[PDB]
């Protein structure tokens, strides 16, 4: 190709307030650390510059933001957390090859011992078959970390391409997260079939745990 | 401070031109003199985009002397222009599809290597962001919402905690507020971000668990609000029989 492209680690960084963060970047090819910047990003926010030619601050950013490295290899370290700082990190090639990319992003998360979801299932409202379309929700509350599987089973058979999830950011209180799952049939599909299953993955889970009800009983 | 005032509409329909227009405030770019700091020729006035679960994308660039840098993801479907006499520059994104969602910011970037003076931080990167533009690539016209109850049952109130919601489906443009109790009930409560749906229009769910003895001693209202419909929609959420 002709566009260097940057790869970030840890996908999730998971640490408490008062630690030190240590954040990577590899790029595709070498980079001068002139054309590598950082920036910070915090949701309903615009983005924010942090660092760039050869590991400067920027306007406004304190001394824990910190940058180093060479070559293809780049790091950037926030000596001590604070409560504000955990949010999602950005690096940049800027300034030697067009197009000026950035990485994935890494996040910065509150850690917290493992929490299973709770599981709970929802069939369709009469209101809403009442109309062509049926939505049938699962909701996983309360959980940690963030990685979970749901699947959707109808008359045992596994979905796919029918569902979309949403998901909350961590808690202030608890630092755990919670997800909805919604499956969406019409309704000729949703009356032709009588087990409806969402099937839950995560590490607080010693194996998946299953919520069902059959439509109509 | 130099700062970034973003307009536009947002809304376009799939396969549409979206339009976007930034008018830069603390600073002129017809302005050739240079007589501190870095010149003005050295700022890239760019565009980036944010779609939702993605990270953030650049899309390009222009300076003032005409010249544009486009990512090549998206090069002919892409231009960018600067109006120097008007302080303004634009994003035109053409054949728009769902992929076209997000947040666009306009920012400044800076790439010097010859100043007067004290160089300012932030060279080698773009160093002021407009607030962003959220952008929906969708047909719909404003529509409010249809609520419908996430009710408990017995087999899911068995375990002590009951679950219960509403579920805020087919209204445009964003957003919605809900509330819960007319604003009492507020432990436990978790509103979704919205998904805009293949159709064209939003749907989210906002749930909230408490014990499930608490279901024979408290009603569960969910208080719905769609100002751009002038809809408002409340709710009572009963465990199902």
């Amino acid at each position: 190709v002709h566009e260097i492209v940057l790869t970030q680690s840890p996908g999730t960084l998971s640490l408490s307030p008062g630690e030190r963060a240590t954040l990577s970047c590899r790029a595709s090819q070498s980079v001068s650390s002139s054309y590598l910047a950082w920036y910070q990003h915090k949701p309903g926010q615009a983005p924010r510059l942090l660092i760039s030619d050869v590991y400067r601050r920027a306007t406004g950013v304190p001394d824990r933001f910190s940058a180093s490295g060479s070559g293809t290899d780049f790091t950037l370290t926030i000596s001590r957390l604070e409560p504000e700082d955990f949010a999602v990190y950005y690096c940049q090639q800027y300034g030697i090859s067009s197009p000026f990319n950035f990485g994935q992003g890494t996040k910065v998360d509150i850690k917290r011992t493992v929490a299973a979801p709770s599981v709970f299932i929802f069939p369709p409202s009469d209101e809403q078959l009442k109309s062509g379309t049926a939505s049938v929700v699962c909701l996983l509350n309360n959980f940690y970390p963030r990685e979970a599987k749901v699947q959707w089973k109808v008359d045992n058979a596994l979905q796919s391409g029918n569902s979309q999830e949403s998901v909350t950011e961590q808690d202030s209180k608890d630092s755990t997260y919670s997800l909805s799952s919604t499956l969406t049939l019409s309704k000729a599909d949703y009356e032709k079939h009588k087990v409806y299953a969402c099937e839950v993955t995560h590490q607080g889970l010693s194996s998946p745990v299953t919520k069902s009800f059959n439509r109509g009983e | 401070q130099v700062q970034l005032k973003q307009w536009g509409a947002g809304l376009v329909k799939p396969s549409e031109t979206l339009s976007l227009t930034c008018t830069v405030h603390g600073d002129t770019l017809s302005d050739y003199s240079w007589n501190w700091g870095v010149s003005r020729s050295d700022y890239y006035w760019s565009w980036i985009r944010q779609p939702p679960g993605k990270g953030l994308e650049w899309i390009g660039e222009i300076n003032r002397s005409g010249s544009t840098q486009y990512h090549p993801s998206l090069k002919s479907r892409v231009k960018i222009v600067i109006e120097v006499s008007k302080n303004q520059f634009s994003l035109e994104l053409s054949s728009v599809t769902a992929a076209d969602t997000a947040v666009y910011y306009c920012a400044r970037g800076r790439r010097s290597r010859q100043w007067i003076g004290d160089l300012p931080p932030g060279n080698h990167g773009l160093d002021v962001w407009g607030q962003g533009i959220p952008v929906s690539v969708s047909s719909a016209s404003t529509k409010g919402p249809s609520v419908f109850p996430l009710a408990p049952s017995s087999k899911s109130t068995s375990g002590g905690t009951a679950a219960l919601g509403c579920l805020v489906k087919d209204y445009f443009p964003e957003p919605v507020t809900v509330s819960w109790n007319s604003g009492a009930l507020t432990s436990g409560v978790h509103t979704f971000p919205a998904v805009l749906q293949s159709s064209g229009l939003y749907s989210l769910s906002s749930v909230v668990t408490v014990p499930s003895s608490s279901l024979g001693t408290q009603t569960y209202i969910c208080n719905v609000n769609h100002k751009p419909s002038n809809t408002k929609v409340d709710k009572r959420v009963e465990p199902k029989s």
